[PDB]
RNA sequence: AAUAUGAAAA
RNA sequence: UAAUUGCGAUAACGAACGAGACCUUAACCUACUAAAUAGUGGUGCUAGCAUUUGCUGGUUAUCCACUUCUUAGAGGGACUAUCGGUUUCAAGCCGAUGGAAGUUUGAGGCAAUAACAGGUCUGUGAUGCCCUUAGACGUUCUGGGCCGCACGCGCGCUACACUGACGGAGCCAGCGAGUCUAACCUUGGCCGAGAGGUCUUGGUAAUCUUGUGAAACUCCGUCGUGCUGGGGAUAGAGCAUUGUAAUUAUUGCUCUUCAACGAGGAAUUCCUAGUAAGCGCAAGUCAUCAGCUUGCGUUGAUUACGUCCCUGCCCUUUGUACACACC
């Protein structure tokens, strides 16, 4: 079997699975290339991990991502975390700790949510208001 | 208009009827050791830099 | 002869031991199994006001019926299936088997 | 979508079926200013007349507009569907009409006066000037009077 | 006390019903406006739909069309486009 | 530099202007630093941030927002108003348009001119609504740099937004000229006129 | 390397294919294309008053390709939008069944898609090949 | 036949009606509760009561 | 506030009063020690009791 | 009422409950109603152990002046629990150390 | 700093 | 200390309810147990481009492997952990470090003594007392009414526009619900502009509705600073649905009508992060009908990190001519 790792990314309800394997440097999300992503503005955000490392480190990794759930921004963040951690697992499992550690240090020094999932969860709505904390208008007369 | 810079060395609790302002013992960068006490609107830390419009007004309290 | 045996209960503990003993009994009879596959929990909830008359402050209250579903797949000859479907009966665990 | 000077043929304002029509706005809304033709009807007849939709009404020539008016008076002849018109059935003629400007006001008054004289509840409500389609008048529409 | 008289409540009926310059941009070009644009857009270090509307009195829509034609004739250089705002320069070789 | 090529082609400028240096979409952070020794530690400039969208948690601590790049703070105070809440996609689009326009209008770094805008419209005194017997009386007090930054960003955004409302001018460009006016000290800026009016009243009511 | 619909951007792919249908003319555009709105949930008929049907066909051709198979119900849902219920709040209302049906039926005539098991329509073999062809054409006119 | 949601709330409703019946008819026999057996082809209602011989 | 409550302190002090030689200064060993030597009824309470035990062990080492 | 409900609490306590409380609410002495509680032992109300242990029942009794309601709460002894936790979540029963005599001479025991 | 009054029995 | 939370002091000692402890839910698990009612990869068969070696798909009786994602059962984990400051030098707090998480880790459930002359006898076959009981105040049938409109008040839903309106694209969620001997959730096909009609289909449900392909959002075009394509109230004509029956229009749709509304006076509501707010979705009632609430998810701010100044709370001291208790 071709060497591979299987990393997940999540943000709010959005999830993304990142199959990482040795290949020709092929980057796809949901069967479509990374350079095709929408929204156009978040395109640079998803480039952030590979842009920082230098794309030479993906020359020999084939990464394919499937994404489901969340929305059009949660999906982007899940993708970025997914390929971020996909690179880590490949470099941990089949390369060396030196590459893993320098990579991990570079990733975090830019932005912690590359590897660590955002802990914020949607607080349950409570009776007596539209939202989790807001309440209906108090009228006294 | 003239200006003067200074640095907070001690923060001495809040003040103001509603706790609006903060007591800060301030120290000027120029002419060191000329320590002063000032009222500040908004949140500050220690080792913070403030531009004063004037230097020598003081307040032990505020309403 | 393949059968799927499934469990439904509002209480977790009784159903869990039924699944465990059913699985273990079939295994000691060397019966092929697909493990205790656990379904998503069906959390019924009723949202209603506490006060009966409806006067007083607007307060709301939810009741929960958690519903657990398990099932296990067996290919088993009938003469031992006689014992398999009657070996374990427990309170509150609605159990039923289907042929194929 | 080209840069072109309008010659002296351009006029700043035109007259259409007893109503004045702005010139430099688009033709479709130029038509909609008329009583009895909204955005939907005006867009349809503009397309049916096949005039340049993108152009402003100020620089279109008479031949297109006289045809346009003819479409309004006789939409049934130009394959406009029955369901598209505002008088899809008449309460005196089995024919299907479409009324414009003074005609629609006069026809509106006839319908209200027909209801009143037969003493229908809706006509009676219209006579007294109240809500007719069932609104809760308790808190609604105090200031229209 | 709280209950008013019927005559006083009749003041509900006595309430009565009493209660508490456009700009004239072009929208159509002429020879003079046409002359004006190609003589002045060599200036206007920043050109956009709103700037053309403000400082040439064009009716906005025709400002958009003119921008496309100014682009086609190459006197303008892009920095960004969008379906709601575009940013343009004088095709300056200075920057 | 080298044009590394992958099985998925990645465009040349994305390698060039972004891998060789962690710039903004176009502009750099280097040699850009506030002219104020007070706000050196509160503007967050001189830190590689890249795109102006980040899901960081800046509300857990009082001064954790002091680590936010001011561009994201600009985006935040831009969308706050009414119907525009949420919609940070529109916000980032608008600020990107604004930085484009700024560098069209001038040669200095757009992230430099916004920094001068903040350090120019940050009020240095403000009078509190402190109570008193019978009638309230003002009191002029000095202002925290964090309050200065917050007030300055707030004043820039409303000066942009109030001009954008109900007219032809678009939000991005009105924000840009407000920013250039603030950096160069123009009184036509809404923020600068509001800032020195606040200082004027404080000077009277010291 | 290879070409697939998923490789080119949606926007350029769809307008290229709509122009192709408009230019090819093999598509049986119904007569009522000029009288109709895309759904009772919209409020104006399309602004590309003639090429909109070709746009719809191109979009539905792309979507059937990207999916296993779809039907009119999914098509109405997908192209529906937020209707102003007058004063009352916006309600999501699906597209118009007849128009999204005749696009499929005209699309069937050209043979790009075929009625498929599990109901609905699946992208055909020959339709897929020419869809990859125009996909190739889009990614070559980019440069 | 009936769904699992409906089947088990029907069991709850069935148990409640039985419990009400027994608390209305067995109060003098010191009734104290019910557990309902559900077995294949057989079901039995076990009552707890101080006066077992009186309910006999 | 993290102020441990009366029951935590009673159980914590009781453990040390008769298990000083067997206890350690490491939270993990004392936690997994506590699990079997006392019949605490919940994991959350067990960790709280374990944490304060080590806190007091550090105190005893102090004096 | 007084003698009757005291008989109930006495019965329940000798029957082995850890605590009980019986309240009679209604007209009683006069027209205006009041509520009498005859608790003894000790009862918990708040924590989840209320479901585990506190048995509760309410019954209406009808006589010539009107209705009276009887609420009975019985905190059964958790140590007697045939199922569920043997004790309350704050119950911490330390096991006593077996006293060990200190050894001074190292030694080895052969097989 | 200004801040008056609150029906009869129960 | 969030806490009658503790440390301590001590004519009190020892205790009990409350808080806490607890329970559920929300965050981590490359671990155990697994999974044709969840998947993934590989291999078969097949489609397209490459023509190719690679890429993207369709196909469960093609099979095999696996549990990363998904469901779970049992369990681990967090205990302010460790470090540095700080205080009877104790409880504790502050900063930093690591960590999925260091505000009781987040939100709820439960929630004490005493009481109100709070709300309900229009939920109750729970009832006391009074009335009535056959030209009944019972039950039921037909039609109105609960909506009636000179006005005042309270929840809200729309907007007053370029951070948009419109059209054409991209187009991604979650909570949840659904029929069988009775008729639900409905797929697919066909017909109709539309609502809707029609023939079948799966589903007693992680299996089908449903990836509920939601909206807001983004991208490309019409616009134009204008009571304008903003708003669509208000009325007319017509077309269907639910219903025995719509009329005092149930509701949907088509065309037409296009009024107020220019950021809202004194006043006042809510809110400290996935929180406000925008944006819809599911359930509830339901034969049809939502502008309503209960939940859910998308996008996702600003400003705090304090105070007792307004409204209030808890404790101690104090004064009292108050005790149906500052009304």
């Amino acid at each position: 079997a071709v060497p591979s790792v299987q990393t997940f990314g999540k943000k709010k309800s959005a999830t993304a699975v990142a199959h990482v394997k040795a290949g020709k440097g092929l980057i796809k999300v949901n069967g479509s290339p990374i350079t095709l992503v929408e929204p156009e503005i978040l395109r640079f955000k998803v480039y952030e991990p590979l842009l920082l490392v230098g794309l030479d480190k993906f020359s020999n990794i084939d990464i394919r991502v499937r994404v489901t759930g969340g929305g059009h921004v949660s999906q982007v963040y899940a993708i970025r975390q997914a390929i971020a951690k996909g690179l880590v697992a490949y470099h941990q499992k089949y390369v060396d700790e030196q590459s893993k550690n320098e990579l991990k240090k570079a990733f975090t020094s830019y932005d912690r949510t590359l590897l660590i999932a955002d802990s914020r969860r949607p607080e349950p709505k409570k009776f007596g208001g539209k939202g989790a904390r807001s309440r209906f208008q108090k009228s006294y007369r | 208009t003239p200006v003067t810079l200074a640095k907070v060395i001690k923060v001495l609790g809040r003040t103001g009827s509603r706790g609006g302002v903060t007591q800060v013992r301030v120290e000027f960068l120029e002419d060191t050791s000329r320590t002063i006490v000032r009222n500040v609107k908004g949140p500050v830390r220690e080792n913070d830099i403030l531009v004063l419009m004037e230097s020598e007004r003081e307040a032990r309290r505020l309403r | 002869i393949k059968i799927r045996i499934t469990l439904t209960s509002t209480k977790v503990k009784q159903l869990e031991n039924v699944s465990s003993n059913i699985v273990k009994n079939a295994e000691q009879h060397n019966l092929v199994k697909k493990g205790p596959v656990r379904l998503p929990t069906k959390v019924l909830k009723i949202s209603t006001r506490k006060t009966p008359n409806g006067e007083g402050s607007k307060t709301w209250e939810t009741y929960e019926m958690r519903i657990h579903k398990r099932y296990i797949d067996l290919e088993a000859p009938v003469q031992i299936v006689k014992r398999i479907t009657q070996i374990t009966i427990e309170p509150g665990v609605d159990v039923e088997v289907v042929v194929a | 979508s080209l840069v072109v000077q309008e010659q002296g043929s351009f006029q700043h304002i035109l007259r259409l079926l007893n109503t004045n029509v702005d010139g430099n706005i688009k033709i479709v809304y130029a038509l909609t200013t008329i009583k009895g033709v909204g955005r939907r009807y005006s867009n349809l007849v503009c397309k049916k007349a096949d005039v340049d939709l993108h152009k402003r009404a100020g620089e279109l020539t008479q031949e297109e507009l006289e045809r346009i008016v003819q479409i309004m008076q006789n939409p049934t002849h130009y394959k406009i569907p029955a369901w598209f018109l505002n008088r899809q059935n008449d309460i005196t003629d089995g024919k299907d009409y479409h009324t414009l400007a003074n005609n629609v006001e006069s026809k509106l008054r006839d319908d209200l006066e027909r209801l009143k004289k037969i003493r229908a509840h809706r006509g009676i409500r219209h006579f007294w000037g109240l809500r007719v389609r069932g609104q809760h008048t308790k808190t609604t529409g105090r200031r229209r009077a | 006390l709280s209950k008013a008289a019927k005559a006083a409540a009749a003041l509900a009926g006595g309430k009565k019903s009493k209660k508490k310059d456009r700009a004239q941009h072009a929208v159509i070009l002429d020879q003079e406006k046409y002359d004006r644009i190609l003589k002045e857009v060599p200036t206007y270090r920043y050109v956009s739909v709103s700037v053309l509307v403000d400082r040439l009195k064009i009716g906005g829509s025709l400002a958009r069309i003119a921008l496309r034609h100014l682009e086609k004739e190459g006197i303008i250089k892009p920095i960004s486009k969008h379906s709601k705002q575009a940013i343009y320069t004088r095709a300056t070789a200075s920057e | 530099f080298t044009p590394v090529v992958l099985a998925t082609p990645i465009p040349e400028e994305v390698q060039q202007a972004q891998t060789e240096i962690k710039l903004f979409n176009k502009w750099s952070f280097e040699e850009v630093e506030v002219k104020d020794a007070s706000l050196v530690d509160y503007v967050q400039v001189r830190q590689p941030i890249f795109v102006a969208h980040t899901a960081g948690r800046y509300a857990n601590k009082r001064f954790r927002k002091a680590q936010c790049p001011i561009i994201e703070r600009l985006t935040n105070s831009l969308m706050m108003n009414g119907r525009n809440n949420g919609k940070k996609l529109k916000a980032v689009r608008i600020i990107k348009h604004t930085l484009d326009i700024i560098n069209v209008l001038t040669d200095q770094n757009p992230i430099q001119v916004v920094v001068d805008a903040i350090t120019n419209t940050g009020p240095r005194e403000d009078t509190t609504r402190v109570g008193g017997g019978g009638a309230a009386r003002r009191q002029a007090v000095d202002v925290s740099p964090l309050r200065r930054v917050n007030q300055a960003i707030a004043l820039l955004t409303i000066g942009a937004r109030e001009a954008a409302f109900r007219n032809i001018k678009t939000i991005a460009e009105t924000l840009a000229e407000e920013l250039i006016n603030a950096a160069k000290g123009s009184s036509t800026s809404y923020a600068i006129k509001k800032k020195d009016e606040l200082e004027r009243v404080a000077k009277s009511n010291r | 390397p290879g070409v697939s619909v998923r490789d080119v951007a949606a926007q350029d792919f769809i307008n290229a294919y709509a122009s192709f249908l408009q230019r090819q003319g093999k598509l049986e555009v119904p007569g009522y294309v000029d009288i109709v709105k895309t759904s009772s949930g919209n409020e104006m008929p399309p602004q590309d008053a003639e090429g909109w049907f070709y746009k719809r066909a191109a979009s539905v051709a792309r979507h059937i390709y990207m999916r296993k198979q779809v039907g009119v119900g999914k098509l109405n849902k997908l192209y529906g939008g937020a209707k102003s219920r007058g004063v009352r709040p916006y309600k999501h209302i699906d597209a118009s069944g007849s128009i999204n049906r005749k696009v499929l039926q005209a699309l069937e005539k050209i043979g790009i898609v075929e009625i498929s098991p599990k109901g609905g329509r699946r992208i055909s073999e020959n339709g897929q090949r020419d869809l990859d062809r125009i996909a190739a054409q889009t990614l070559e006119e980019d440069e | 036949l009936i769904s699992k949601k409906r089947k088990l709330v029907a069991d709850g409703v069935f148990y409640a009606e039985l419990n009400e019946f027994f608390t209305r008819e067995l109060a003098e026999e010191g009734y104290s509760g019910v557990e309902v057996r559900v077995t294949p082809t057989k079901t039995e209602v076990i009552i707890r009561a101080t006066r077992t011989q009186d309910v006999l | 506030g993290r102020v441990r409550t009366k029951t935590v302190k009673r159980a914590s002090k009781a453990l040390i009063e008769r298990y000083y030689p067997k206890l350690t200064l490491d939270f993990q060993t004392n936690k997994r020690l506590c699990d079997e030597i006392a019949t605490i009824q919940s994991k959350r309470l067990r960790n709280k009791i374990a944490g304060y035990t080590t806190h007091l062990m550090k105190r005893i080492q102090k004096g | 009422i007084r003698r009757a409900a005291y008989g109930v609490v006495r019965y329940v306590m000798e029957s082995g409950a850890k605590g009980c409380e019986v309240v009679v609410s209604g007209k009683l002495r006069a027209a205006r109603a009041k509520a009498m509680k005859f608790a003894d032992g000790f009862l918990i109300h708040s924590g989840q152990p209320v479901n585990d242990f506190i048995d509760t029942a309410t019954r209406h009794v009808l006589m010539r002046q009107g209705v009276l309601g009887i609420k009975v709460k019985i905190m059964r002894d958790p140590a007697k629990s045939r199922t569920g936790p043997k004790a309350l979540p704050d119950a911490v029963t330390i096991i006593e150390p077996k006293e060990e005599e200190p050894i001074l001479a190292p030694s080895v025991k052969d097989y």
